[PDB]
């Protein structure tokens, strides 16, 4: 059926990936980018006021 | 919780004197070769394939 | 201030068979020097 070199439509081809992957997940975190922790022993603390 | 060791190890030895307690206590007192591979006991005949 | 009690740390589990599952845990906690020292508020509709 084909008679004129065509190379566009040839079975087994490959693929061609970007070889990367995107992600635009945001991990800024204000309100813990900002003074850090402290850490304890126990799993319920305490303090006055 | 910013503590300075926390393991079961606090158990563990626990444990390990308990089984000590047990095995002393075990060899002695009412244990007498549990009837597992009884009659005719001689007649195991290759690991007793009953 | 945020109390942490422990980092978060990778951690296996059973493998069930060609499961092969993977668990992540992490423990924090929250703390506040005065309820009275910062203020919060609400939005609504005007007039």
């Amino acid at each position: 059926n084909p008679t004129l070199f065509v190379s566009y439509d040839q079975n087994g081809k490959k693929l061609s990936f970007a070889n990367w992957i995107s992600v635009l997940s945001p991990q800024d975190t204000p309100f813990v980018s900002m003074t850090g922790k402290e850490s304890i022993n126990q799993t319920i603390f305490s303090w006055q006021t | 919780n910013y503590g300075r060791g926390r393991e079961l190890m606090y158990q563990l030895e626990k444990k390990g004197k308990e089984i000590k307690r047990d095995l002393e206590k075990i060899l002695l007192s009412g244990q007498a070769r549990t009837d597992v591979l009884a009659d005719q006991y001689l007649t195991n005949s290759a690991a007793d394939p009953a | 201030t945020q109390m942490v009690l422990r980092a978060p740390k990778r951690t296996e589990l059973a493998k069930d068979g060609s499961y092969e599952k993977w668990m992540i845990e992490m423990e924090v906690g929250l703390r506040h020097r005065n309820p009275y020292a910062s203020g919060v508020l609400f939005t609504a509709a005007g007039k």
